[PDB]
Formats: C-alpha cells, structure tokens, sequence
C-alpha cells in the first residue's frame, strides 16, 4: 500500500526513531501510523536524521512497542476532520470522537499545520465586542475579532472566567465557536461538557453552535502540543471556507508552552531560560499568527494563560503577552478581597480603549476611574502606616469613591450560582458607561460601600441601598 | 507646654525612624546583591549542564 | 496510604498508630521505603494507583493518599540521569509533568453506569523553602484541583494543625460540603477574610 | 531610493505588494560603521513634536539614543510620533530636513 | 587464583582496572593492588565490559604506573569486628590506627550489608533524659531514637556532641560507637585523649566505646566507606552482642560531600547543585542500616555541617527525612551568645507530644513556642520603630520573651573551659518547673543578665542576688 514502512529502532519516551526503507523520506511534519494492538499510534515526523532514519514525537502513549514494528505513513500532517459535522461531538487530538457521539460525521479533512495568513490577508478590526461584564466593558473593552487574553493565576477559576464568557458572549453571538481545551482535567472536562449541554450550546439533537476539542493532560506531552494545532485548523475551516465569524476559546495556553518545553528536551535541544524551548518564540508565533481576523473570517480568540507563581516576568507569559491584542489581568488578591470579577483593574489593558474608538465620553470617564483608583493605590501605603486623617478632604472623597468603585466593579455571574450562589447580572455596555459616570459625579456618594458590593448596575446599587436601609 | 513637647517628640521619633530604616535598607541591600548574583550563577550552571550533555 | 521514600521505622510507627486507632482494617498501606530501590520508588505511586483502581472499578468509594510525591520526583530524577536522558529544569526529567499528571488523573468520580465508583486522591508535596516556583511544586499546582497550603509560621504560632487558609483554595469549590455545614459556615469565609485585612492594618 | 512608501519584508519582497522595488543596488548587510575620521560632530536637531522629548531630552542627528521601557506600553506610539513631526520638515525642500524614516 | 588485572586508567582516586582473566570480580567486590606503599584497596563499582571495571580507591592514588597486578580479595571489604574491638580506633581498611598491636578478630563482616526488613523493625517510644534544658524543653531525646544536628561550620558542633558524650554516654552504659567522618585531627586527638582520660577507654582496662576515626585529610573515596565500616561495627554490637548501643556520626555531611566528589569522576551527570544522582539512595541505605530492630536499640547522634547554613541545599534536605528528631543549631543564636546555639523555632521531635511527655510539659512548651514566635514576629516592629511603640500587652510579652531567650543559655561542662563558666546539668522535672514559673512571670522582675548563662530557676534566683549586689 504505502511503501513507506518503518521498523522501530529506539523507543526512548516520545522520541521513537524509525528506520524507513531506502528512498523513503517521510517529510518533516508528516504523520506516521504504527498499527498496534492498542489502535494506531500516531508519530509526527520531526526530523530526518539520515539514511531513512527519522526521529519522531509520539502523539499517543508508548508501551508494548517492539523494536521493528511496521510503520505506515499518512503522508502529511495529521489530517483532522472538518465540517459543520464537527459541531457537537468532542474530538480528540488524532480526530476520533471521545464522547462517541457516533462516528466521524465529517466529509472533509485538512492538515494540522498550515502557513500563517499573509500580511495582505490581515484585516484590521475595530468592531467593539460587548461582554456585559462591567469591568471589561468600561475599563478594558474587548473587540469583535480581538485576541482577548486572560493572564491569571491558577485556581482563580480561570476556567470559571472563561465559562462566564461562553455563557454570555458565546450564546449571544450567532456564529460557531470552538472550545479547545489544551491539557485540562477530566473533572473540568466533564463539567464543561455537562455545562454546555445545560446551556444547550451543545445540542445533542439539533446542531450545536459550538464544536468541542477536549485535549487533556493525561495525553503525552507531544499530544498536548498538537491539540492546539488541531483546534486551530477547525477554526480555519469555519473562518475561511465557511466564512463564519467565530470566537475561538483555548484553555490554558501555558500548557501549550509547557508541552513544547517538555518535548524540546526530548528533541535534544539546548534548554533555554527557565528550561523553556529555544523555539519558544517562533512556536508561539506560529500559533498566534495563525489565529487572526483576515479579509475572510474574523476570529475572536480568548486565550487563558497561567502565570506560574504569578510572576509575569516569567518569559513564557511575557512572550504571549506580546503576541496578544487585548490583555486582561486577573488579580488573585482581588478575588480574595471578595470582588468577583477578580480583574486587576490597573493592569488590565486593551489597546482598543481609545477616545476615537469608544468615544470621548467613554475615554474621559475611564480616565477618571483610572486616576481615582491609581490615587487610591498610591495613598494605600500612606493610609497603612500614617492612617487616614491627615489625608485631605479632597483625598477622603476620592478614597471614598475608590472603595465604592472597587466594589461597584463586583457583579455576580450565573455560572457562579455554583460558587457565590447569586444569580448572574450582565449589564449593557452603554448602560455601564452611564452607571459608572454617575459614581464619578458623586450623586451616589451617600450610598453605603456594601450597597455597591456584588450587585449590578446603578439602579441595583440604589435598590440595595434601600434594601440595606431596611 | 505639652503640645510643643508632643510635636517635638514626633520630630525626634520620626528622625530616629529614618535612621533605623536606613540601616534596614543597607542590610537588605547586601542581601539583594548577594541573592541576585547567586540566582544568575545557579541558573547558568543548569544551562551549562544541559549543554554539556 | 501510599508512602514513598520514608524510613521503615517511620512507616512502622504509622501502621501501629492506625492499629491503635483500629482502622488498619479498612486501610491498605502501599509502601516503598527509603531503602527500597529507586526504580521501585518510581514505580510505587503508579502501582498504588492500580490498587486504588480496583476499588474505583468495583464502584466502591475509596481515598488514596500519595505522601510525599516530592520524593517520587527525586527518584525519577535519579532514574533519568542514569538513563542518561537530557536533564530538565532542576535536573528532574523533561516529562515529569506528564508522569505526575497521569498518576494523579486516574482518581475520578465515575458515572452511575460505572456505579459511581471513585478513587479520591490527595497528593502531598513537601515544599522546599515554600518555593512555589520550585519546578516540582509548580507542576503539581497546575495539575491539582485544589491546594491546601499549610504554614510553618502558624505552626509555631500554635495553630496545630496549622492551615494557611489564605493560600488554601479549592477551585472545584463547595458542593461536597455538607448542606448543614454550608449554611453555618456561610459567612465564615467573609469573616476570616476581613480578619486578615484588619489584622494587617492593626500592626501599624 | 525607491523604498520610500514601501513596506518590504527582509528579503526585500514588497509585502504591501507595491510591485518591484526601484532599488539601484543590492548592498551587503554585513559592513562596518563609518570611521572616526569619517564623522562630523552632531549639529542638527530633530524635533519629535513631543514636548518633553523636544526640551528635556534633545535628539540630534546621526546619533543613537535608546528608548528603553516597560513592555507594550505603546512604546511604538512614542516612536511613531517622531515620524509624524518629521512630516513638517519632510514637506519642506531642504535636504537636511528630509529625514526618510525607516 | 587471584583475578589479575592491569590499571587501564588512573583518573583521580577512581582507578580503572582491566581484568585480563575471564570473568571479572562482581560489583562491590574488593581488590588489592599491592602498591610499593603496602596495598591499595579498590572496590569494583562499575563494570564497563571487555573485562574492564571502574573501581573506587580507598587509599592514596599517586605513584601508580599504569598496569599493576590486581588480586581479588572478593566481596565487600570485610572489616574485623569482635567484643575485643572495643577501644580500638580503626582505619578505613579496618587496620587499627591506634596501634595497640594487631587487631583482635573473630568474625570479619562485609562493609556493605542489606538494611534489616520492615518486619524486623521494632518501634520505640522511650524517653531519654538529656539534662540539657533546651533539648529537654524543645525536643526531648528518645532512647534508641535517631537524633540529628544541623549545625553550621563546626559551631561547637563537636562541642555539643562532646556534651552528649559526657552526659549521655556515661549515663547510657551500653556499647557505643564513635565514628567521625572527616574529623579534624585536633578534634580527634582531643576525643581520643578525653576518652582515655575519662577511662571510657581504659587502655589496660576495657572500653565500652569503640572508635572509628577518619581524618578530613583522607582521600574523598576513603571517606565514603568510613561510614559503611562504622555501620558494620554497630551491626555486630546490635546483633551479636545484642545490646542497646549508642552511635555517633560526625559528620554525615562529609559522607554526602565525599559522594558528590566521586560522582563526577564515576561518570554520572551530577544532580542539581552538584550532588550525586544516587544521593537519595546512598543516604537511604545508610540511614536504614541505622535502625532499632528487635535485636537491638541503636541510639544515634548524627551531625550535619549545613553548607553555608543552606538547609535548602539538597543534602540537608534529604537528611531531615531520615531523622526522628532534629535540633537545628543556628549561627545567629550562637552570636547572641546562647550556647546551646540550638534555634528554638526550628527544632522538632516526634517524641514531643502531649501524651508522650505529659500534657503539662506540652502545654508549657506550646506556650514557650508561641511566645517566641510572637517575639520573632515583633522583630520587624522592634527594629523599624522602637520598643515603646509596641502595645503595652505586647511589650510585656516581649520582655518575657527576652527573658526566655536568655534563660535558654545554659553552660556546658565540656565547654566550661571555653565559656569560662562551670557547666550546668538541669533535671527534666526541674526544667519543666523553671519554664512553668517563667510563663507565669513568677520570678520575672529580675535582670536579663540574671537569666543569661546559668542553669535552672533556682540558679537564676540565686544569680539575681549576685547581680543585685
């Protein structure tokens, strides 16, 4: 059949070296299948080492391999299935459905690798997404076609933040979305599967307005790496060939970096800083560049990033930090303050915010908020030791507003009926600008601090003031 | 008489504070410098070990 | 209870304590003492996991303690460098995350078609200097569903057992909390959080 | 001279597709800097148009001054501003005032 | 037929032999190259094949001309043990360096030995009264336990041990082993002299102590198997004599260190920092041969030279696991003039538990720990501000804690010369009484100099009168 037949020579982890026969060069980045009593082990060809001996990375677990096993060649990068047939049905890295909602329903395939869209292809967005999440809406508006980036620490409900985004934004937007999970727990997986069945986004009968690619961290590091490529190609089929404007979601992209770092060592490369792959920049670059809004479709990626020990100075977060468009920083501390959303308001920044883009009023309002908060933080040290007393009357009004603004940001989420147990609230962007404007004007500086805490809009704050009064 | 002594005491105390704080700056500065050097060296050693293989 | 890297005498005291408390009956002690070979130490959690899976498979509910996982990492380091594999960050092999993750992820709450079987897991990591940026601790932190930080200063402070409740998190939150206990402890979280903020201010 | 108003990639291929470059040489990219004797001391300013830059931190000509700062603080915006103020001088006809920014 | 070989390489003290004869001696066999200095004892550690071993060299490795005859003495070096090896100082190869004539031997046992099984272990719970107050309060020793020191650069590390020998080893009256790995010659000479002087070695009499001394002049490889030799001497006592013993090891940092040196030469990619990949296994083997079986209860005292006081360095870290109780000694606390220099917030014992040592003792100790932790907490405030800017309630605590710290300094009898103050041995019951009172502030109203460098509460009270004058 495929004359490309190889005999294993060395199984040493993910590295499996094969000794293909004369004249058989399975090109770099091809996909090899080795028939095994476990199924077909997929090896992605990653080097030619000479005399028809390749060095390949495994994409499925290694065990039982016998030196000499016949190796067929698919002949090209892993060919996934694409279609609207991929909607619904969870798809594992190789492509096989692991929720087993029938066989591969797709009629088309595409390779995992692809060449990033050219400079010419790029189309500059300016449409402004509305998330309904107030901190986002005023202080770092997201853009429809954006590359939103959820830098944050583990266990802040990194997933929870994303779940809220899917909960609001995904259903709201008509277009398909692809939920791609890179190296996440099957606990999280089951929750996500259940949750989007619950929100009905996954429609078991009838088309789902989403496709799912759950890649979990129980898969070898190599397999973890090419979960990203797989998800991306599905998105590309939607973006390009169906022309749909999609909103990509990937989770957690530090796992993508981490995965690459692990197989770097195995590939025998000189380990770089904090053990990261030397190819860190270009590998990130290929992934990130592939994800973009073109003159074809518009992709709105939301990428979770895990910042190890909350040090953004760690090169891997910093590299991603450059490649993204609309950063969001989620302060663990602020989560602990009980403020949910847990966003770090000063550090969250989106280039999208501009007096032209969101209008002069929005800009001015947001400048005033930022200044108020920045002052509050600056004064926080003074209040700490000296004690607030000799800080001006003006300062006291600013501080009073800041403590209030700090808790006006707080606003429950429906998917944190699980957590907080408070039904969600999502307020229109235009309305949020108005409501925050009111706070700054100080018309509600007679309202108690706790009557701003964990509630929606200004109307709600007023209602909770009345409620607390009673 | 008391108030003058109070404000005077506050001046004296805050002055002595500046001195005490300065000493702590110096102690942590030496620690900082030592720590900074040590990190560079230890990381470098790991990189070298990897290259050596 | 899985014991990796611990001295035969410590383990032996532990089993006596369990027998004193009459509970060895429901206990299995899987051991790979300090003496026992580094390959056997490396192999020890994964074979403990299998012992657990028999419960999980049976639909029986069980709990597996992997104490201390950190010494498994030391063992795998020994193996890898004498298998002459390229050295990773802190010399632990460059596939340690995969090893630790596969071990930990076998514990699960299965579905009712599988008889609601569950192995429950508690990994235990001895933190060296409390360095949460240390490679073995960092890796584990990502993998696990919650962290239950314990603090030495508070131990001395006399909270014994000591619990660094400020850094303790459960990302999978409260729903395994007894309904009654959920009601009573409803604002306990808020109160403690306020106590922490206030206490800090109070020093100066 | 034809690379004015041209976005080119490293190889020199126009990625803005403004067609073949009217480039009068292909010149090596590994050549050494003008010697001690081939220098004249700085005597021409550059106006960035940013007030602080123009007064507090003067910018001459044929000299290298760093722009060192924190990540993605719109570092590029500060730089781009210089290009814009140079438009005024550029519009002019003096060949010492025609700074062709790259 | 002694298996002959030639010396293929002489890369440091890790000589390599090539057995010309078929079938090489196995790993952990012992070999003699009969040097013109006497013999050199080498131990097979790798087989590199083609009948070429790589061997640890236990004596000096200079003057070796490549190609030298080998003879196979087989198996691990079998040291000589006996009930007549009591009072001998033996070299690495077991040769009596004290040279009170040829060694008296009966059974010679291999240096390497397997650690006794899980079922052979016997779990103790016995208390051992030290008489050192700080020890008694914070981490009371357990008889048959494994005690450990995590001191700085010979910060009276030896002196601390000497006090233990002085108190515990004359009290114990069982067999006892002193093994000093990388001991400095002066300290060794002093110990040998002291033992002979205090009759614990009576040279015409008999000794209840036996001695192994390994100088830090000794080549690194030799030092590695000094430890293993000592463990063998101990096993003979543990098993064959069947008596509860003492064992002293000073320092097992030198054991770890020695291993790290040889590791590089052996050809091992050296694990982080630099320690050998086999650091855990080697430490493990050593610490599981040291154990209380049902054949004997081996009380161990192990000393760790913490390298630059970095406990985070892997060798101290892996030591903490293998010790039943530890008494980390801190350079700062030494500077404060507290001898014992034991850090009081970094001490632990498994024996310290309310049931085990009485609820009252535990309560007292708890309060001491808490108080001292408060004092440590307020170190920041104390420096940044003054003492008067501390809360009044806290200021009482601080004053009490200052007293507690000073109270902890108790002169040692072996250090009586060095301190210039006669030593103090304080009863466990007395110690509890003293702290109990201090916590209730009963005698608190007297100088911190009064508490400084004196024994029990009665002594403190008496010294208050001295100071008062």
């Amino acid at each position: 059949s495929t004359p490309i037949t190889g005999k294993v020579t060395a199984v040493i982890g993910a590295i499996v070296d094969v000794h293909f026969e004369q004249s058989e060069l399975p090109a770099i980045l091809n996909a090899l299948e080795i028939k095994t009593p476990q199924g077909k082990l997929v090896l992605e060809v990653a080097q030619h080492l000479g005399e028809n001996t390749v060095r390949t990375i495994a994409m499925d677990g290694t065990e039982g391999l016998v030196r000499g096993e016949k190796v067929l060649d698919t002949g090209g990068p892993i060919s996934v299935p694409v279609g609207r047939e991929t909607l619904g049905r969870i798809i594992n890295v190789i492509g096989e459905p692991i929720d087993e909602r029938g066989p591969i329903k797709s009629k088309l395939r595409k390779p995992i690798h692809a060449d990033p869209p050219s400079f010419a292809e790029q189309s500059t967005s300016a449409e402004i997404l509305e998330t309904g999440i107030k901190v986002v809406d005023l202080l770092a508006p997201y853009a429809r076609g954006g590359k939103i980036g959820l830098f944050g620490g583990a266990g802040v409900g990194k997933t929870v933040f994303i779940q809220e985004l899917i909960n609001n934004i995904a259903k709201a937007h008509g277009g398909f979305s692809v939920f791609t999970g890179v190296g996440e727990r099957t606990r999280e997986g089951n929750d996500l599967y259940r949750e989007m069945k619950e929100t009905g986004v996954i429609n078991l009968e009838g088309e789902s307005k989403v496709a799912l690619v759950f890649g979990q961290m129980n898969e070898p590091p190599g397999a973890r790496a090419r979960v990203a490529l797989t998800g991306l190609t599905i998105a590309e089929y939607f973006r390009d060939e169906e022309g749909q404007d999609v909103l990509l979601f990937i989770d957690n992209i530090f796992r993508f970096t981490q995965a690459g770092s692990e197989v770097s060592a195995l590939l025998g490369r000189i380990p770089s800083a904090v053990g990261y792959q030397p190819t860190l920049a270009t590998d990130m670059g290929l992934l990130q560049e592939r994800i973009t809004t073109t003159k074809k479709g518009s992709v709105t990626s939301v990428q979770a990033v895990y910042v190890p020990a909350d040090d953004l100075t760690d090169p891997a977060p910093a590299t991603t930090f450059a490649h993204l468009d609309a950063t969001t920083v989620l302060s663990r501390g602020i989560s602990e303050l009980g403020i949910y959303p847990a966003v770090d308001p000063l550090d969250s920044k989106s280039r999208l915010l501009d007096a032209a883009v969101v209008g002069q009023e929005h800009y001015d309002v947001a400048s005033k908020v930022q200044e108020t908060l920045q002052t509050y933080k600056s004064l926080q040290d003074i209040i700490a030791i000296l004690g607030m007393d000799e800080l001006s009357e003006q300062d006291k009004l600013t501080v009073e507003r800041a403590r209030k603004i700090q808790r006006f940001l707080s606003q429950p989420f429906a998917v944190a009926e699980v957590f907080t147990g408070i039904p969600g609230k999502l307020v229109r962007l235009k309305d949020t600008v108005a409501s925050f404007k009111a706070v700054l004007e100080g018309k509600y500086d007679n309202i108690p601090e706790h009557a701003f805490y964990m509630v929606g809009g200004i109307e709600d704050v007023v209602a909770k003031a009345e409620k607390l009064a009673a | 008489q008391g108030y003058a002594a109070e404000i005077s005491a506050r001046r004296n105390a805050m002055d002595n504070a500046s001195k005490n704080a300065g000493d702590m700056i110096n102690r942590y500065s030496i620690l900082y410098n030592r720590t900074r050097q040590a990190v560079i060296t230890n990381e470098l050693v790991d990189i070298i070990t990897g290259a050596s293989s | 209870y899985v014991a990796v890297g611990q001295k035969r005498s410590t383990v032996a005291q532990l089993v006596q304590t369990l027998e004193q408390h009459d509970a060895m009956k429901y206990s299995i002690i899987v051991a790979a003492t300090a003496s026992e070979a580094a390959p056997l130490q490396y192999l020890a959690p994964f074979t403990a996991a299998s012992i657990g899976e028999w419960f999980r498979d049976n639909g029986k509910h069980a709990l597996i303690v992997y104490d201390d996982l950190s010494k498994q990492a030391v063992a795998y380091r020994q193996l890898s460098l004498l298998l002459r594999r390229p050295p990773g960050r802190e010399a632990y092999p460059g596939d340690v995350f995969y090893l630790h993750s596969r071990l930990l992820e076998r514990a699960a709450k299965l579905s009712e078609k599988e008889g609601s079987g569950s192995l429950t897991a508690l990994p235990v990591i001895e933190t060296q200097g409390g360095d949460v940026s240390a490679y073995i601790p960092t890796n584990v932190i990502s993998i696990t569903d919650g962290q239950i930080f314990l603090e030495a200063e508070l131990f001395y402070k006399g909270i014994r057992p000591a619990i660094n409740v400020g850094l303790s998190v459960s990302r999978v939150g409260s729903a395994a909390q007894v309904k009654a206990l959920k009601q009573v402890a409803g604002s306990l979280k808020l109160f403690l959080a306020q106590y922490r903020e206030v206490a800090a201010f109070a020093q100066f | 001279p034809g690379l004015l108003g041209r976005v080119v990639d490293a190889l020199g291929n126009p990625i803005d597709g403004k067609g073949p470059i009217d480039a009068a040489g292909r010149s090596r990219a590994q050549v050494k800097a003008p010697g001690i004797l081939p220098r004249r001391s700085v005597h021409e300013p550059v106006q960035t148009g940013l007030k602080a830059v123009d007064a507090l931190v003067p910018i001459g000509r044929g000299q290298r001054e760093l722009i060192i700062g924190d990540r993605q603080t719109g570092k590029t915006a500060v730089a781009l501003d210089t290009i814009l103020n140079q438009k005024r001088w550029n519009n002019g006809s003096d060949e010492s005032k025609k700074l062709y920014c790259v």
